[PDB]
């Protein structure tokens, strides 16, 4: 038995309606999206930074690697 | 009133429901493939052997 | 490490997720292999039967497979013998064992071309450029006696001799045998040979994307539908005070 | 989808492209002389015609 | 009248005369010139060459296939 | 004994009290779907795994050709193969999300459920490793050799462990064959443990994104999570099929389309993405033995995680500081992955050592420290 | 296999050298000949059954590796066969 021993809860009322009586994906604009943004907003400055901070290193790392392949004309200025 | 009529003769009894899915699916297959195949081929007009077959099937030697 | 030159990206007829192989080309590509590459290059995983319904008639294939002699047996003496080829036969090896091929190419081993395209980075895009792309070496680059210059190949020193040259054969379908036109076709063939499924697989991808999209939508409704009960829910804390 | 994926996997165990190749053997009825007999090879076991 | 030409070498021309291809084909000869005259240089114009072909061929690809069948 | 028939049946009482009447938090998110996915994933690999095995020939002179035949001759053989090789990835993806999730919500406080997890991972890792050798292609072969050859770094008791593992003096048939057997076995062992995994879980129930008693409001797995789960499935299965149906080899290196040849070594020897991060750490330490250890610990470290929790709270939801440290870590893996797909030349090498250096540093010092420090800012 | 069983490591080497084996291919691809070594398996007297039959009248002299456990009565049987050929009794006509 795993439904009943859980915890002691008192004075709480909850009302809900059958799926059929209510809407499928209610208020997509007035509620949905605004929150989808809210959520997005709040986290970006946590997540994004380091990911972005990596794109750099990847870029520099890579970019700089190529550079080290091209030859330096200075090695050949007195090979007459 | 299809939704009504449907919920009555079809989606009502868990039996006619199932029975619908079966038959329903049958139709779906039979006609989903056609469309898909047709769409696919069209996007590859004259590239498939189904097309360039007429050039060797009963017209050579 | 060292410098290489990456092949550009040609817009192959069959490069699209929904675009199949131009079987017309493949049929030709086949010949290009059959009359040119199958001289140093083996294609052990393909067989004349494979060609049917793809680039040839069940007739063409039979005949096509008969143009060759194969070793079967032993017989009622134990000796190995010769017989004409049948569709159930695999494209003939031009040598009997690498040790031998190398012998007739200067140590160089012309690799079997069955899975070749998926075996090299850049596949056909690569295998194209290699063919259509041999040329003289730049200053400072000395090529050893026996190798030919080709910038598109690592080391730039390939042991393969430029295999194609305009009109080096004639497409009995009429298509002009310009070099690139050849390399084009042969590459296309190479793809097919490497993954016959190609087409059917893309045809599937389509079907899969359709069912997929529709069935995900449906499920999403039902998920929401049911869950509504919770997301719509309202609760209050009304003690006795 | 289900039906398909299942068909796909079930036909997977049936005979493959190659084994289906040696499946049949044909014989030309316009190259065999009277009396004399010639034997071939079918599904492993020889065939008399 | 009907003289068989490989669209490749044609489009190869058309490209060699292009802002990038030229500002590269030039970069090469310059190398070549000095590298060739010099007797004691380890230098090689591989790089430069690639720069060219990489540009040339890119171009070639973008059009070469419209001609082939 | 009982009214209905799924609580009084010693069997349905296990198909029920574990998937239908199971008490589930009402607020668990998408990061909880990976559980079932991981399962379903297994259910599939094993199946496609057999289907292939029914056409494979484990022998250094037929392995490649069989796999090839399997693709070119067997009905839907090619399809069945793709799915398997790609199923491998899909498998890891799901595992890594699964794991990350656990880390970001302190699910690892469920000690057992966690440790069983880790093992499960270990087994999965080993499992792939062997499965890779089977097609006996260049990469198949060489990946074998490079890795197995590490063992020879152990002192005394290793130079032997290796020749034992190979069944010879180098990776050869004796190995292939035993690897195949091993690849047939391990999946089952995974399924097994997975059972134990879910058990230790059902001893406490699911942890929820907030990290506070769910008892106040729990919902029945069905239809709530059974439904959610299936949607989750489709939302993944899609790209899995999408890549496996439109770009088959996008992931897989080509050198494995070249029949293994012990005489010639591929230009670059590099594993499948899901082993990259580790490869990178192995290669960061110049000293077979050290690198080995780093590799080991690079994954073994997980076991420690639990004993490295200092926050008075469980999930990072309400701990901004930890969160970024967490994402810094994640990205820290991406890098290691990338660094692994690159050769051993500057800058890579230095970037390499750093990344690895920071990988351990985070899980060992930052996380536990920022945790404590975190606690004091709450004034606890 | 003979070593430590019925011969010296010496005897065997030599014993195995009394034979020529086909190895290779060589730098030319051709198969070649070489003298036998202990790591070699007892030479086949033919190259393939179809051939053996040819030199024994359709009859196929079976490999004798597992022969004893391959026939009912094993050695007891394989003995009696050898030590036991004889003329047929009345009515028994043996084909040429
Ligand atoms: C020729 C082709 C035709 C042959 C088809 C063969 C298949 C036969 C299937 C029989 C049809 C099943 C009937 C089920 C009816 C039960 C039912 O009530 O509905 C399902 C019921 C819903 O309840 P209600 O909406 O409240 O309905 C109440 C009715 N008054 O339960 C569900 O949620 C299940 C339906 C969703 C299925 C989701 C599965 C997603 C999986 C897809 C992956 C793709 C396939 C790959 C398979 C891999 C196998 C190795
Ligand atoms: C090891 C191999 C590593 C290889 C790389 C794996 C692939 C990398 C893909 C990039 C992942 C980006 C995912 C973007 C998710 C963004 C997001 O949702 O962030 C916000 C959100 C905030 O949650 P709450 O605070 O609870 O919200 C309160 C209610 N509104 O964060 C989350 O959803 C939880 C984080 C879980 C995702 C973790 C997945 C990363 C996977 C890496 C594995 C790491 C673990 C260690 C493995 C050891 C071997
Ligand atoms: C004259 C013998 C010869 C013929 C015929 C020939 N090749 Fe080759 N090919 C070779 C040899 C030899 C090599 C190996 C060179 C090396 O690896 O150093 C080679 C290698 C290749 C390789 C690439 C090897 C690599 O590592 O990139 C490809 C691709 C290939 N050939 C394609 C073709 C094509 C396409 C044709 C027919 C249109 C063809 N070859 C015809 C001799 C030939
Ligand atoms: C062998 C593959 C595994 C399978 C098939 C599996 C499956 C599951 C399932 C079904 C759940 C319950 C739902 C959920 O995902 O939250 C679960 C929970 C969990 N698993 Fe795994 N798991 C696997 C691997 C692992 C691994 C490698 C770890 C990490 C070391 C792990 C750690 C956990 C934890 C900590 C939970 C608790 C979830 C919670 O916080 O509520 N599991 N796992
Ligand atoms: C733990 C689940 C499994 C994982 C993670 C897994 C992974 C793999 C991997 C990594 C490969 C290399 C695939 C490639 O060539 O790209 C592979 C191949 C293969 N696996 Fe599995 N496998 C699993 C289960 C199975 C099972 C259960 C069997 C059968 C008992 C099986 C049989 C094979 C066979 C025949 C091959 C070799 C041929 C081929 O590559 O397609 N696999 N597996
Ligand atoms: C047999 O080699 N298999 C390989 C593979 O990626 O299989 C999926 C493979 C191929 C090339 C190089 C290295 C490997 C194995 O590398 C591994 C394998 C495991 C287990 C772990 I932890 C960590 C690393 C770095
Ligand atoms: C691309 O077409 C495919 O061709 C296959 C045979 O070539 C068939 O088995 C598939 O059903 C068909 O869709
Ligand atoms: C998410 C689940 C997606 C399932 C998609 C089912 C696609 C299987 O569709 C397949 O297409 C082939 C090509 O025409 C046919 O030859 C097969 O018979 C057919 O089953
Ligand atoms: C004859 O050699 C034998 O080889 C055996 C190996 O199986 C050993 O156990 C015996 O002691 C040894 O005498
Ligand atoms: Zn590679």
């Amino acid at each position: 038995i795993h439904f009943g021993n859980l915890a002691r809860v008192r004075h709480i009322i909850t009302y809900s309606l059958s799926p059929f009586e209510q809407r499928a994906i209610p208020n997509i604009f007035s509620d949905a999206l605004p929150n989808v943004w809210r959520r997005f907003s709040s986290q970006v400055f946590k997540v994004a930074p380091p990911f972005l901070g990596a794109y750099l290193l990847y870029s520099w790392g890579t970019q700089e690697f190529e550079r080290l392949k091209r030859k330096n004309p200075a090695d050949y200025e007195n090979d007459q | 009133a299809l939704l009504r009529q449907a919920y009555s003769a079809l989606f009502r009894r868990t039996s006619t429901f199932a029975l619908t899915v079966v038959l329903g699916a049958v139709l779906f297959e039979r006609a989903f493939d056609q469309g898909a195949d047709a769409i696919f081929e069209h996007l590859n007009e004259g590239k498939l052997w189904k097309h360039i077959k007429h050039k060797y099937e009963a017209s050579e030697e | 490490g060292e410098l290489e030159l990456h092949p550009p990206a040609f817009p192959w007829s069959h490069g699209g997720p929904l675009s199949a192989l131009d079987h017309s080309s493949v049929r030709r590509g086949f010949q290009v292999y059959k009359q040119v590459c199958s001289a140093c290059h083996s294609m052990d995983y393909v067989a004349f039967r494979n060609l049917i319904g793809v680039t040839h008639t069940e007739a063409e294939a039979k005949a096509l497979a008969e143009e060759v002699e194969v070793q079967d047996g032993p017989d009622e003496n134990g000796e190995l013998f010769m017989r004409p080829g049948k569709i159930s036969d695999y494209f003939p090896k031009p040598y009997p064992n690498p040790e031998a091929a190398r012998a007739a190419n200067n140590g160089a081993l012309p690799p079997d071309l069955s899975y070749i395209v998926n075996a090299r980075h850049g596949g056909e895009d690569y295998v194209f450029s290699l063919l259509t792309g041999y040329c003289d070496p730049p200053a400072g680059v000395v090529v050893r006696e026996g190798l030919h210059y080709n910038p598109y190949f690592p080391g730039q020193a390939i042991g393969m001799a430029p295999p194609i040259y305009n009109e080096i054969l004639e497409y009995d379908d009429g298509t002009p045998a310009t070099m690139s036109q050849i390399a084009k076709d042969v590459c296309t063939f190479l793809r097919w040979a490497a993954e016959p499924e190609h087409d059917q697989r893309k045809r599937m991808g389509l079907k899969m994307l359709l069912i997929s999209a529709l069935l995900t939508s449906l499920l999403y409704y039902m998920k929401r539908h049911k869950w509504s009960v919770l997301k719509s829910r309202k609760m209050a804390y009304r003690p006795p005070k | 989808a289900a039906k398909n994926v299942v068909t796909q996997f079930i036909s997977s165990l049936s005979a493959s492209a190659d084994v289906l190749a040696l499946s049949k053997i044909e014989i030309k009825l316009s190259d065999i002389p009277e009396g004399k007999n010639v034997a071939f090879k079918w599904r492993g076991k020889p065939l008399f015609v | 009248e009907e003289e068989l030409v490989d669209p490749l070498t044609t489009i190869r021309e058309h490209c060699e005369q292009t802002e990038k291809c030229v500002k590269a084909r030039e970069r090469l000869e310059l190398c070549d010139a000095r590298v060739s005259s010099r007797s004691h240089t380890e230098e090689q114009c591989t790089e430069e060459l690639f720069d060219f072909l990489h540009a040339r061929d890119h171009c070639v690809a973008h059009k070469l296939f419209n001609k082939l069948k | 004994m009982a009214p209905n028939i799924r609580k009084s049946h010693p069997l349905l009482k296990m198909i029920n009290n574990s998937l239908i009447d199971l008490p589930a938090p009402s607020n668990i998110s998408a990061w909880w779907n990976f559980g079932s996915l991981l399962a379903v994933c297994l259910m599939t690999q094993i199946l496609t795994g057999l289907l292939l095995a029914m056409h494979y020939t484990a022998d250094t002179s037929l392995a490649f050709s069989s796999v090839a035949h399997t693709c070119r001759n067997v009905q839907y053989g090619w399809l069945i193969r793709n799915l398997h090789a790609n199923g491998a990835s899909f498998f890891f993806i799901c595992i890594f999300l699964h794991i990350g999730r656990g880390l970001y919500y302190g699910s690892y406080l469920y000690k057992e459920t966690w440790n069983t997890g880790v093992i499960l991972l270990l087994t999965l890792m080993a499992t792939a490793f062997v499965g890779y050798v089977l097609p006996w292609g260049q990469m198949s072969f060489w990946g074998a050799t490079v890795i197995t050859n590490l063992f020879s770094a152990i002192p005394y008791i290793g130079h032997t462990l290796v020749e034992w593992a190979w069944g010879g003096f180098s990776v050869d048939n004796p190995t292939l064959t035993r690897f195949f057997a091993l690849h047939f076995l391990l999946p089952f062992a995974i399924a097994g443990i997975t059972i134990i995994h879910l058990t230790f879980l059902h001893e406490s129930g699911s942890n929820n994104p907030l990290g506070i008693s769910s008892d106040s409001d729990k919902i029945p797995f069905h239809p709530y999570y059974s439904f959610k789960d299936i949607l989750g499935l489709t939302l993944m299965l899609t790209p899995f099929l999408t890549l496996a149906l439109f770009s088959p080899n996008l992931l897989g290196d080509p050198e494995n389309f070249t029949p293994a040849n012990p005489l010639v070594t591929p230009p670059h020897i590099k594993p499948e993405w899901y082993f990259l991060f580790a490869y990178a750490i192995l290669r960061s330490i110049p000293n077979k033995l050290g690198g080995v250890l780093a590799l080991a610990a690079s994954v073994l470290i997980l076991f420690l995680i639990p004993f490295l929790h200092k926050s008075k709270q469980r999930t990072m939801t309400f701990r901004p500081l930890s969160q970024t440290l967490f994402w810094l870590l994640v990205a820290n893996l991406l890098i290691l992955t990338w660094i692994g797909s690159q050769p051993v030349e500057h800058p890579f090498i230095i970037i390499g050592q750093m990344a690895s250096l920071s990988y351990f540093t985070i899980l060992l010092i930052l996380f536990p420290t920022i945790g404590t420090l975190e606690n004091k800012m709450l004034n606890y």
